[PDB]
């Protein structure tokens, strides 16, 4: 239940608005849409104080009160309109991952490096 | 300038083009601004901090982060004051100590990723070509 | 006209009246795309916007 | 007398140096008339 | 399915940060007393709704000057239906 | 030390007493720049002393690039008197110095940012904006242009006695950053 939500639902609630408009009348008037693109999600991380950032394992999450979260990534379409005619990718947030899912490091690990990963196998 | 005398007092120290690359400010009010805010507080009583942060989005390891700390050390006290903006010398830091290291960071790749134009990498190396010599502690 | 011109004189007076240079130049050489060298020049400009 | 006349478009000097560029117009230069699109007047500025 | 970003984190994570590269892409980056006297009788003679604000803009003088010239040289009125019309 | 400032720049004003035709005055002085909507002045000069006039249609005018107080004064006379050529009843009045620049090098490298800690209150330094370190001084009020070089420039000053004082000042503070 939760495979399923990272590959299928995430992307469904995006695709659901990705668009919406604002039409800004001249005196010939203006249209500005903006709509958002197919979602990308990473491989987990933190951003440490300083600003550094870096892959985190589950075990180093839980001595540092971490949070086992890995990030999301959109397309986005800016755009215009004057109004019938048309003159990246963008962070939006981190989302913590069910352990040994496909998203978590885990969910291919090998049982030995399980031991040099220090998580019960 | 609100918030870079936090981060300048938060143990970390951006540039301004940085928060300027958040904010746009002219950055010239702005520096009289932060001036004048650090005057007030003054009153109202460390270039090295940026390489981790810099090699940290360029994926490098540790080492010559910390090279370039000595070498970065080693600058400023001798002579060549080095750089007048001398995070110029932070940078030419990093690609000397890659140019110390075999491993890809074409300064090409350096100025458009630490926004730089690799003249004054050429110029820092280009004395520090000279000044490698006494800048071998490994 | 396809004539290039360059001028280098000494100048002597010059003056701005509502968006127009005046200048005057004294001893003053013109390469043509030649050079001939003139003494006399009198410079006076206007803004052509 | 050689009096040229000349539209300015852009000078620069910075107090040792006169720039005026001088486009359409003509030169009258020993009872020669000389017609250019573009001129650069380097003034020199003691 | 969802392609997850094979880059390393840094790479991936340093842009959507403080890329140093700003506005790549455009999108919503948005006088005489003798001569005012004389401009003010005329655009007066040329309109008697000839409002002030219209004048200053329009002649292109100094507010003060235009508004004196347009007091003794136009009928200054401020009330009534033709409100700001300098007849 | 044995050291005095070297001035830079006198900045001073003077009052001429006539309305001028700033057309006229540009039109037919030797030297004289006047762009109205770029300066509502003429930028006038001359060459001995080399100086620059900024006048204004009021006859307010302003000289700057001498080095002396006398050359300085000797600049506005000359441009009073060019004024005069034209016509106008120009008048060299009100000579009186705004500005004095001076400069000079210790010759030691410094130690600006022990300097600035220690002298906060007066030092405003960021090195990433300017290379030198800002030394605002109370008496005399004249604020000081420092770098690790030894090079230092001095402003703010009426007089050039305020900018010996100034110096004289800063030196035992130099000095002692002196970096060895």
């Amino acid at each position: 239940s939760f495979n399923q939500f990272v590959d299928y639902t995430l992307q469904d609630i995006i695709c659901e608005d990705s668009t919406l408009i604002l039409e800004q009348l001249a005196q010939i008037s203006r249209k500005y849409e903006i709509s958002f693109g197919k979602i990308y999600v990473t491989k987990p991380m933190v951003n440490e104080s300083d600003g550094v950032t870096h892959a985190l394992y589950p075990q180093e999450a839980r001595l540092r009160n971490l949070t086992y979260s890995s990030g999301l990534f959109v397309d986005v379409k800016k755009r215009t309109y004057e109004l019938k005619y048309e003159l990246g990718k963008v962070f939006i947030g981190r989302l913590p991952i069910m352990l040994r899912s496909k998203n978590c490091y885990l969910s291919e690990a090998t049982e030995s490096d399980l031991y040099k990963l220090k998580e019960c196998p | 300038a609100s918030i870079l005398i936090g981060c300048r007092r938060a143990e970390v120290a951006r540039t301004f083009k940085e928060i300027q690359s958040l904010i746009h400010v002219k950055t010239k009010e702005f520096g009289k601004t932060l001036n004048i805010m650090k005057n007030i507080l003054r009153g109202k009583s460390q270039n090295l901090t940026y390489i981790p942060r810099f090699c940290s989005h360029l994926g490098l390891p540790m080492q010559v982060t910390t090279s370039a700390e000595y070498t970065a050390k080693k600058c400023k006290e001798i002579k060549e004051i080095a750089g007048k903006s001398p995070i110029t010398i932070a940078v030419v830091s990093i690609y000397l100590n890659i140019l110390l290291f075999q491993i890809p960071i074409t300064a090409a790749k350096v100025g458009q990723t630490l926004q730089v134009t690799e003249g004054t990498i050429k110029s820092g190396y280009k004395i520090l070509y000279e000044h490698r010599d006494k800048l071998v502690d490994p | 006209t396809q004539s290039k011109l360059t001028v280098k004189g000494n100048l002597d007076t010059y003056g701005f009246c509502d968006d127009v240079w005046t200048f005057i130049v004294k001893n003053c050489q013109v390469t043509v795309e030649s050079v001939i060298s003139v003494d006399k020049l009198r410079i006076v400009a206007c803004n052509s916007k | 007398e050689n009096l040229m006349l000349c539209l300015y478009d852009k000078v620069t000097r910075t107090k040792a140096r006169w720039k005026c560029s001088l486009k359409d117009g003509v030169v009258t230069i020993n009872r020669n008339d000389y017609t250019f699109q573009k001129a650069q007047v380097e003034a020199e500025w003691v | 399915r969802i392609t997850t970003l094979d880059e390393t984190v840094g790479v991936t994570m340093s842009h959507t940060g403080m890329s140093m590269r700003s506005d790549n892409s455009n999108f919503l980056k948005v006088m005489p007393k003798k001569e005012i006297l004389d401009y003010l009788f005329k655009l007066f003679d040329e309109y008697d709704y000839w409002s002030l604000k219209g004048l200053k803009e329009r002649t292109r003088q100094p507010e003060a000057h235009l508004k004196e010239c347009l007091d003794k040289v136009a009928t200054l009125v401020k009330k009534g239906p033709y409100a700001f019309k300098y007849t | 030390s044995g050291i005095v400032p070297t001035l830079q720049n006198i900045v001073a004003t003077v009052t001429l007493g006539c309305r001028l035709d700033l057309k006229t005055v540009a039109l037919h002085a030797r030297n004289a720049e006047y762009n109205p909507k770029r300066f509502a002045a003429v930028i006038m000069r001359i060459r001995e002393p080399k100086t620059t006039a900024l006048i204004f249609a009021s006859g307010k005018m302003v000289v700057t690039g001498a080095k002396s107080e006398d050359d300085s004064k000797l600049a506005s006379r000359k441009y009073a008197r060019i004024i005069q050529k034209i016509g106008f009843a120009a008048k060299f009045t009100d000579f009186k110095i705004q500005n004095i620049v001076g400069s000079c090098d210790v010759k030691f490298p410094i130690r600006l940012e022990g300097l600035a800690f220690s002298h906060g209150t007066f030092s405003s330094y960021e090195p990433e904006l300017f290379p030198g370190l800002i030394y605002r001084m109370v008496k005399p009020k004249i604020v000081l242009l420092i770098f690790v070089s030894g090079k230092i420039v001095l402003t703010g000053a009426k007089q050039r006695e305020e900018i010996y004082q100034a110096f004289e000042a800063i030196y035992p503070v130099l000095s002692e950053f002196r970096k060895m």
